[PDB]
C-alpha cells in the first residue's frame, strides 16, 4: 500500500516530538536555577517519565507494527514491554502527584510551605518510581500474568500481550482507575473554592467571563488526560469481560493514542511565564 | 546641585487667580514627577496637585478640583501651577518639590523638613 | 594533608551542626507568617498591638504563626525601609475615619496607599485595610460641621451601592459615606488591574470583636489567591 | 522658623568653612590617576585574567 | 526679613563656590585619556556559588585575609563563610529578623550587624568558651542603622536613618564624636585606607568629607540627582566613586573639589546598589537593578564586560583586599564569587 511511509511519516513526528519537547523541559530544568522549586521537581519526573517513552517504547513500537515481527530477542521483547508498562504507570502517576499537590496547596494554605520540602519531595518521587516497578516488572518477570497464551510465550517472537484477568484488573486499577478517581476529586473541589473565591472578588469589585477563564483550563488538564488514555484502558477491561468484543488492531490504535498524551504533557505544564523565558533563552 | 525655585505668589483678592511657576535645573527634568505640595500657616503640610512625566496623568485634592491648572514645559526644563478663583482656604505657602524617583508612580513627599528636593516657597495670602 | 584534613572534619562537622540546626529553623521561619502594621498618624495602630524592642510582636492563632513588625518608632522619610519588607505577605494599613476634616490627613493616607500600590518593589503585596474609629466617624458626619463634601466633592455623585449590608440604629446618609470612603479606597486597588493583589477593607473598632479573626481569614485569602492565580485557574 | 534660622546660621559657618580651601588642576589630579592605575596595572588578576595553575580558586 | 538676608548670602556664597570650582577645569580626564589603551573584553566567571540562605541577602564583607567574608539576610541568620572550600564557619541568629549592615574586624577579631532595630551590636568569635555571644551592643540613635564599619578593634564608626553620623567606642560603649549635617537619611559610608578620614553617600544626592580624629566635614559634592545608595573609595585614596538612583555612577577627586566624569548610559533607568574598584583601581564594578553586574573602566568609561548572573536584584558588591576576587549577593539569597 501507501500506508508504510503514510504510517511511518506520522510516528516519526510522533517520536520527534515526544522526545525534542521532554529533552527540552529537562535541560531547561538542568541550565537554570530558578526553575528549581517544589513544583518543578515533580514536573522533572513527569519529564524523565515521558523521556523514555519516546526513547525506547514508542520507536521499538513502531518498529514492531510495520515489520510486524521482532528481531531482537524473546527476552528483550518481555524487557521492552516492561519498559513500556514502566513509563506509563509512571506518566500517570506523577499527573496524579501533581494534582494532589495543587489540591494541599489550595486546601491546606498555611500548611503547604510548612510541609513539603526538598527531601518529602524526592522520597514521593522515589515513591512513585517505586509503586510503578512494583505494579510492572515483578509480574513481567516472575510470569504472575499468563493456550494460545502458552502458545505465544513459547513462541519466540509472537509478540502479542496476553494477560488473564488478574492481572488485567489489577494493573489497569493500579496504573490509571485510582488516579483518574483522585484527580477527578481534587480538581473537583479546587474548582468549588476557585468558585467561591471568585464569587468573593466579585462581591468587593462593583467596577462570566471569569468563570470561562476557571473552566476552560481545567477542562483542558482533565480532557489531555481523558481523551487520550481513557478509550483504553476502557478497552482492556472490556477485553477482559467479554472476548472477541473487540478486534486486535483497535487495541494498538488506541495505544497509540494513549501515547501522544506524554507528547502534550510539556505544553500543558510550561505554560509558565518563566518556564517559557527560560523555554526561549535556549532556542534564541 | 538641585533646587526648585517658586516664583509668583502674593497678596490677591478671593475670587482673582495667580500663576505659580518653578524653575527646575540640575537635573533631566523630563523624567522627574513634579508635584506641588502646600502647607498651612500653623497646620501640617497636605499635599495638592501632581503632573507626571509626559503631562497626561493629573491628580487633585479633593478641594481643588479642576479650578486648578497644572502644566508643565519640558523645553526649556520649567514648571506652571495655574491657580484660578482662590478661596479663603487656599492661604498658605506653596512649595514645588519633585518625586525622587525616576520613572514611576509613587512619591513620599509630604513629609516635613530637611527633605532636599523641596523649594523654600512662596507666600499666597487670601485679601480682606 | 596532616592537619588541614582535620581542619577538613573539623569544619565539616560544624557545617554539618550548622546546616542541621538551619534546616530546623527553615520549617519554623517558613511556617511563620510576617505582617508590617503601618499607620498615618493618630491611627489608632498601637491599640491593635496592645490586642525584641517595642517594634515587633509575634502572635499566635490555631498554631498559625503570625509576626507582625510595628515600624512606629522610626522616622517618616520611608523610601528606604519600607523595600525592606517584600517578603511580607500582607500590609496592614489602619487609617482613622473622621480626619477628614483637620490638613486632610485621609487625603494623606490615600496618596500613601496610591504610592505603596504602585511600586515596583511592593508590586506583590496585598493590603488589609482597617477603617477605624467608626463611631467617631458617625459622630462628626451626624454633627455635619465637618462635611466630607468640602474636602470631597464627588461624594455629592455616590449613592450606597446594591450590596448594602445596613446595621440597624445609622443614618443611611453615614451609611452611604462610610461605604464612600471605602470605595474610594477601593477604585484606587482596582486601577491596576493585574490581579497580583488586592485590597481587603474592613469595619474596625466600634464593636471591639478581635480584628485578628478578619486578619486571619484575608490571610488565608491572600495565599489561596496566590496559588489560585499562578496555576491559571483564576 | 526661628528654629530654623540657627540652622541656616549653622549652613552659613559650613559653608563659611568650606569656601577657603586649596583647589589643585584637574589635568594634574586626572595625571596622578593615570600614573597610579599605569603603575598597579600588572598586580591585578581582575584586568589581567588569572591562570588557571595559580588561581587559588580554581 | 533676617531669613531673607541670611538665604542670600548663603546662595552667594554657593555661587562662589560654583564659580571656584568651574574655574579650575581647564581639561577633562575625557580628554587627557585618549592615547590609554582600552581594556578589551576582559570577563569573569562563576568559580564558585555559596549558597545558605532563607531569605535576602542585604549586605556582606571582605576580611583582610581575603578568605572569609560575613552575609546578613533578612531571616536574621549571620553567616560567616570560607571562600575556598565553600563551607561554613559560624552561624549567628540575631536578635531582630531584620538587618540592614554587617561589618568585619580587620584583626579578624569581632563581627558588627546592625538594622531597623537601631542598635548596633558588636559578636566576638574569639570565645574560648565556645559559640558567640554578643559583646557589646551600641544604641545611640533614634532611627535605623544604615551601615557601619570597623575602625579597628576598639572604635568603630556608624551611619543611621536619623541623618547623622556618630564614631563610637566599645569599650565604654558612647559616641566620641557626633557627625551631623546631613539632610536625609545617610545610607552608606566608606573609610578610607589610612583611616584619617571617611566620605558618607545620603539622600540629599550629595556626598560629604569628614576627617575622623577632628570631626568636621571639609567639603561637600553635589553631582547626582536622587539618592546615593553607595560609596567606595579608590585604591590611594585620592577619588571615590558614587552609585545613585539618577542611574549615573560618578567620580569625584578630593583635592579638585568637583565632579570629574559621569559614567551611564542610557539603556538604565533604575538606580545603582553598590560599587567598588579592583586591586589596581582600573575597574569600577556597579551592581544594578536589571539584576545585572556592569563592570566599566576608571579611564576609558567604556564596559569592559558584563557579569550575569542574579534573578533579582544585587545588594551587595565587594572586592578582596588583594584584588583577587569579587562577590555580589542578591535578593535570591545567593553568592557568587567570580573571576
Ligand atoms: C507487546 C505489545 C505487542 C503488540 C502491540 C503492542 C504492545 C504494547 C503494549 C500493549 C504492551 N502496551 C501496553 C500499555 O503500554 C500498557 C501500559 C500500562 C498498563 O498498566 C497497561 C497497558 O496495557 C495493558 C494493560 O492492561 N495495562
Amino acid at each position: 500500500e501507501v500506508w508504510v511511509v503514510g504510517m511511518g511519516i506520522v510516528m516519526s513526528l510522533i517520536v520527534l516530538a515526544i522526545v525534542f519537547g521532554n529533552v527540552l523541559v529537562i535541560t531547561a530544568i538542568a541550565k537554570f536555577e530558578r526553575l528549581q522549586t517544589v513544583t518543578n521537581y515533580f514536573i522533572t519526573s513527569l519529564a524523565c517519565a515521558d523521556l523514555v517513552m519516546g526513547l525506547a517504547v514508542v520507536p521499538f513500537g513502531a518498529a514492531h507494527i510495520l515489520t510486524k515481527t521482532w528481531t531482537f530477542g524473546n527476552f528483550w521483547c518481555e524487557f521492552w514491554t516492561s519498559i513500556d508498562v514502566l513509563c506509563v504507570t509512571a506518566s500517570i502517576e506523577t499527573l496524579c502527584v501533581i494534582a494532589v499537590d495543587r489540591y494541599f496547596a489550595i486546601t491546606s494554605p498555611f500548611k503547604y510551605q510548612s510541609l513539603l520540602t526538598k527531601n518529602k519531595a524526592r522520597v514521593i518521587i522515589l515513591m512513585v518510581w517505586i509503586v510503578s516497578g512494583l505494579t510492572s516488572f515483578l509480574p513481567i518477570q516472575m510470569h504472575w500474568y499468563r493456550q494460545e497464551a502458552i502458545n505465544c510465550y513459547a513462541e519466540e517472537t509472537c509478540c502479542d500481550f496476553f494477560t488473564n484477568q488478574a492481572y488485567a484488573i489489577a494493573s489497569s486499577i493500579v496504573s490509571f482507575y485510582v488516579p483518574l478517581v483522585i484527580m477527578v476529586f481534587v480538581y473537583s473541589r479546587v474548582f468549588q473554592e476557585a468558585k467561591r473565591q471568585l464569587q468573593k472578588i466579585d462581591k468587593s469589585e462593583g467596577r462570566c467571563l471569569k468563570e470561562h477563564k476557571a473552566l476552560k483550563t481545567l477542562g483542558i488538564i482533565m480532557g489531555t488526560f481523558t481523551l487520550c488514555w481513557l478509550p483504553f484502558f476502557i478497552v482492556n477491561i472490556v477485553h477482559v469481560i467479554q472476548d472477541n468484543l473487540i478486534r486486535k488492531e483497535v487495541y494498538i490504535l488506541l495505544n497509540w493514542i494513549g501515547y501522544v498524551n506524554s507528547g502534550f504533557n510539556p505544553l500543558i505544564y510550561c505554560r509558565s511565564p518563566d518556564f517559557r523565558i527560560a523555554f526561549q533563552e535556549l532556542l534564541c | 546641585q538641585v533646587q526648585l525655585q517658586e516664583s509668583g505668589g502674593g497678596l490677591v483678592q478671593p475670587g482673582g487667580s495667580l500663576r505659580l511657576s518653578c524653575a527646575a535645573s540640575g537635573f533631566t527634568f523630563s523624567n522627574y514627577k513634579m508635584n506641588w505640595v502646600r502647607q498651612a500657616p500653623g497646620k501640617g503640610l497636605e499635599w495638592v496637585s501632581d503632573i507626571s512625566q509626559s503631562g497626561a496623568s493629573i491628580s487633585y485634592t479633593g478641594s481643588v478640583k479642576g479650578r486648578f491648572t497644572i502644566s508643565r514645559d519640558n523645553a526649556k526644563n520649567t514648571l506652571y501651577l495655574q491657580m484660578n478663583s482662590l478661596k479663603p482656604e487656599d492661604t498658605a505657602v506653596y512649595y514645588c518639590a519633585r518625586c525622587p524617583a525616576p520613572f514611576t508612580r509613587d512619591c513620599f513627599d509630604v513629609t516635613s523638613t530637611t527633605y532636599a528636593y523641596r523649594g523654600q516657597g512662596t507666600q499666597v495670602t487670601v485679601s480682606s | 594533608t596532616e592537619d588541614q584534613r582535620n581542619e577538613e572534619k573539623a569544619q565539616r562537622e560544624a557545617n554539618k551542626k550548622i546546616e542541621k540546626q538551619l534546616q530546623k529553623d527553615k520549617q519554623v521561619y517558613r511556617a511563620t507568617h510576617r505582617l508590617l502594621l503601618l499607620g498615618a498618624g493618630e491611627s489608632g495602630k498601637s491599640t491593635i498591638v496592645k490586642q525584641s524592642g517595642i517594634f515587633e510582636t509575634k502572635f499566635q492563632v490555631d498554631k498559625v504563626n503570625f509576626h507582625m513588625f510595628d515600624v512606629g518608632g522610626q522616622r517618616d522619610e520611608r523610601r528606604k525601609w519600607i523595600q525592606c519588607f517584600n517578603d511580607v505577605t500582607a500590609i496592614i494599613f489602619v487609617v482613622a475615619s473622621s480626619s477628614y476634616n483637620m490638613t486632610n490627613r485621609l487625603q494623606e493616607a490615600l496618596n500613601l496607599f496610591k504610592s505603596i500600590w504602585n511600586n515596583r518593589w511592593l508590586r506583590t503585596i496585598s493590603v488589609i485595610l482597617f477603617l477605624n474609629k467608626q463611631d467617631l466617624l458617625a459622630e462628626k458626619v451626624l454633627a455635619g460641621k465637618s462635611k466630607i463634601e468640602d474636602y470631597f466633592p464627588e461624594f455629592a455623585r455616590y449613592t450606597t451601592p446594591e450590596d448594602a449590608t445596613p446595621e440597624p440604629g445609622e443614618d443611611p446618609r453615614v451609611t452611604r459615606a462610610k461605604y464612600f470612603i471605602r470605595d474610594e479606597f477601593l477604585r484606587i486597588s482596582t486601577a491596576s488591574g493585574d490581579g497580583r493583589h488586592y485590597c481587603y477593607p474592613h469595619f474596625t473598632c466600634a464593636v471591639d470583636t478581635e480584628n485578628i479573626r478578619r486578619v486571619f481569614n484575608d490571610c488565608r485569602d491572600i495565599i489561596q489567591r496566590m496559588h489560585l492565580r499562578q496555576y491559571e485557574l483564576l | 522658623n526661628t528654629a530654623s534660622i540657627a540652622q541656616a546660621r549653622k549652613l552659613v559657618e559650613q559653608l563659611k568653612m568650606e569656601a577657603n580651601i586649596d583647589r589643585i588642576k584637574v589635568s594634574k589630579a586626572a595625571a596622578d590617576l593615570m600614573a597610579y592605575c599605569e603603575a598597579h596595572a600588572k598586580e591585578d588578576p581582575l584586568l589581567t585574567p588569572v591562570p588557571a595553575s595559580e588561581n587559588p580558586f580554581r | 526679613s533676617e531669613l531673607d538676608q541670611l538665604r542670600q548670602e548663603a546662595e552667594q556664597l554657593k555661587n562662589q563656590i560654583r564659580d571656584a570650582r568651574k574655574a579650575c577645569a581647564d581639561a577633562t580626564l575625557s580628554q587627557i585619556t585618549n592615547n590609554i589603551d582600552p581594556v578589551g573584553r576582559i570577563q569573569m566567571r562563576t568559580r564558585r556559588t555559596l549558597r545558605g540562605h532563607l531569605a535576602k541577602i542585604y549586605a556582606m564583607h571582605w576580611g583582610t585575609d581575603s578568605r572569609l567574608l560575613v552575609s546578613a539576610s533578612q531571616d536574621g541568620k549571620l553567616i560567616i563563610w570560607d571562600s575556598y572550600t565553600t563551607n561554613k564557619v559560624h552561624a549567628i541568629p540575631l536578635r531582630s529578623s531584620w538587618v540592614m549592615t554587617c561589618a568585619y574586624a580587620p584583626s579578624g577579631n569581632y563581627v558588627a550587624c546592625g538594622g531597623l532595630d537601631n542598635i548596633c551590636s558588636i559578636y566576638n568569635l574569639k570565645t574560648r568558651e565556645g559559640n558567640v555571644r554578643v559583646s557589646r551592643e551600641l544604641a545611640g540613635h533614634t532611627g535605623y542603622l544604615s551601615c557601619c564599619r570597623f575602625l579597628d578593634d576598639n572604635q568603630i564608626v556608624t551611619s543611621s536613618g536619623d541623618t547623622t553620623c556618630a564614631l563610637w567606642d566599645i569599650e565604654t560603649g558612647q559616641q566620641t564624636t557626633t557627625f551631623t549635617g546631613h539632610t536625609g537619611d545617610v545610607m552608606s559610608l566608606s573609610l578610607a585606607p589610612d583611616t584619617r578620614l571617611f566620605v558618607s553617600g545620603a539622600c540629599d544626592a550629595s556626598a560629604k568629607l569628614w576627617d575622623v580624629r577632628e570631626g568636621m566635614c571639609r567639603q561637600t559634592f553635589t553631582g547626582h540627582e536622587s539618592d546615593i545608595n553607595a560609596i567606595c573609595f579608590f585604591p590611594n585614596g585620592n577619588a571615590f566613586a558614587t552609585g545613585s538612583d539618577d542611574a549615573t555612577c560618578r567620580l569625584f577627586d578630593l583635592r579638585a573639589d568637583q565632579e570629574l566624569m559621569t559614567y551611564s548610559h542610557d539603556n538604565i533607568i533604575c538606580g545603582i546598589t553598590s560599587v567598588s574598584f579592583s586591586k589596581s583601581g582600573r575597574l569600577l564594578l556597579a551592581g544594578y537593578d536589571d539584576f545585572n553586574c556592569n563592570v566599566w573602566d576608571a579611564l576609558k568609561a567604556d564596559r569592559a564586560g558584563v557579569l550575569a548572573g542574579h534573578d533579582n536584584r544585587v545588594s551587595c558588591l565587594g572586592v578582596t583586599d588583594d584584588g583577587m576576587a569579587v562577590a555580589t549577593g542578591s535578593w535570591d539569597s545567593f553568592l557568587k564569587i567570580w573571576n
